[PDB]
């Protein structure tokens, strides 16, 4: 029973995989987040992934306005523990802050057994997008302080 | 009589989807100083006034809609606000606690106070904003044999397929709130609703003697199920010569709340008798069904046909 379900488990993640590779990056994923000034990549990276587990989730909508624009916070202060990813609004405009440091930090940590590594990295990144795709779900459609209040509980959705 | 209403939207509202019912425009000295921009829709009654029209054109900081609602019913009022703004779900409405509109609408219908709006959240188990129906137990889905039966086989996969949809599945009776908890252990419902009252004919026209403050709820864990207490009497709505079976709106919304759920895409009444449907915006008059009759096919296919035609009309 719970081979199919890790199939399938397997079959996103090789979608998320090749989409990736898709992007035409020969670095490696670590290597990538650590050129802070390659922050083209890591926006667009993080805008497809948005827009795919949107897609999973919502196949019915395809394109998403990408107007928001990708800061990549290294300052201490500036970082939010708990949430690398945030989305601030600016007169209507909103923007995205990534903390490369935490980022970094979360690619060395482990590497657990006891490549397959990759995976692990791939894994830990889709699931750094999924934070930042419920919280600006619950923004995109309605958030003002309740996207603020979804900051300090990620567990409203639940399922 | 055609009654002409005034609706108002703020384009930077503070929050989003929420109404305030004031008795005219001029209200806004009770909300005052920067106070006002806490809510999104006000309503009030026109007055006939193009004078006050003119006032209400001065406004720069608001929106205009005008409309006319021939009886003063709650669902007319959200039929219209909802297609003039086009938001295909409707938030919550507030009064003043000093200065409350009258309107009859108003009554059997659960209020919120201004200010304690903004200590609420938003988690509702729910991945978007989902529906609200409520089922009858006796000659609806249950037999009235003292053996429980089922309708519809079907009717389990339905709430299941609902659920799919995220509809919020409630059963509200009048029997013994034992004799249904029991009912239900029978049936096996315990993993399909998500509040479970019953003996909703707990008020007694109470008008003195000041007795309030007196919550006691014996949940017998055997199920963990919620054995609230119906501590409300608010039958008072207009004079008639036998009431019975409130089955007001207030209660619903009140239990509602108490998993934070406050927007509600739509609401249908799923009951045999059509006295109970006084505003409810969906009514299924169900057919009695003492003895299973397994046609649970019809009933659900026009459970989704109306939820089309709810999107259709808003949204669309």
């Amino acid at each position: 029973l719970e081979s199919y379900e890790t199939l399938k488990i397997k079959l996103a993640l090789s979608k998320y995989m090749a989409m990736l590779s898709t992007l035409e990056m020969t670095q490696p994923l670590l290597e990538i987040f650590r050129n802070k000034a390659d922050t083209r990549q890591i926006a667009a990276v993080v805008f497809s992934t948005l827009a795919f587990i949107h897609n999973r989730f919502h196949p019915l909508v395809t394109n998403f306005t990408n107007k928001m624009e990708f800061v990549v916070t290294e300052t201490n202060d500036t970082s939010i523990p708990g949430e690398p990813i945030l989305f601030t609004e600016n007169e209507g405009v909103l923007l995205c802050s990534v903390d490369r440091p935490s980022i970094v930090k979360m690619l060395s940590r482990e590497f657990d057994t006891e490549t397959e590594v990759e995976a692990t990295q791939y894994l830990t990144l889709l699931l750094t997008v999924e934070h930042a795709y419920l919280h600006y779900y619950i923004f995109k459609n309605y958030g003002v302080f309740e996207y603020c209040k979804s900051l300090t509980d990620h567990s409203l959705f639940t399922n | 009589l055609q009654s002409k209403w005034i609706c108002l939207r703020l384009n930077d509202a503070i929050i989003k989807r929420h109404v305030l019912v004031l008795s005219e425009y001029a209200d806004l000295k009770y909300l005052g100083f920067e106070k006002y921009k806490f809510f999104e829709y006000v309503i009030f009654q026109f007055c006939n006034d193009p004078q006050l029209c003119k006032i209400i054109e001065n406004n720069y900081n608001y929106c205009m809609q005008i409309f006319k609602a021939p009886a003063d019913d709650m669902r007319d009022i959200r039929h219209n606000i909802k297609r003039a703004f086009k938001t295909p779900v409707l938030g919550h409405m507030c009064v003043l606690s000093n200065k409350p509109p009258m309107y009859s609408f108003l009554k059997e219908w659960f209020l919120l106070p201004h200010y304690k709006v903004v200590s609420l959240k938003s988690e509702s188990l729910t991945w978007g904003f989902p529906h609200v129906v409520v089922f009858d137990l006796d000659s609806t889905l249950i037999t009235e044999e003292e053996q429980v039966e089922i309708r519809d086989p079907f009717v389990y996969d339905s709430l299941q397929e609902l659920h799919e949809m995220g509809c919020v599945l409630v059963l509200w009776s009048y029997g013994s709130r034992d004799h249904v908890a029991h009912s239900m252990r029978d049936v096996d419902l315990e993993g399909y609703f998500d509040i479970i009252i019953s003996e909703g004919s707990t008020v007694q026209e109470e008008r003195s003697d000041l007795v309030q403050n007196s919550h006691n709820a014996i949940v017998d864990y055997n199920l963990k199920k919620r054995f609230i207490e119906n501590k409300f009497v608010f039958d008072i709505h207009n004079h008639r010569s036998d009431n019975n079976i409130p089955k007001s709106p207030k209660i619903v919304i009140k239990y509602l709340s108490d998993k934070n759920v406050n927007f509600f895409k739509s609401i249908t009444l799923v009951d045999d008798l059509p006295t109970n449907n006084y505003a409810y915006d969906f009514y299924v008059k169900v057919k009695r069904c003492p003895t299973p009759v397994q046609d649970w096919e019809h009933y659900h296919n026009e459970i989704i046909q109306n939820i089309m035609d709810y999107e259709q009309y808003f949204i669309k």
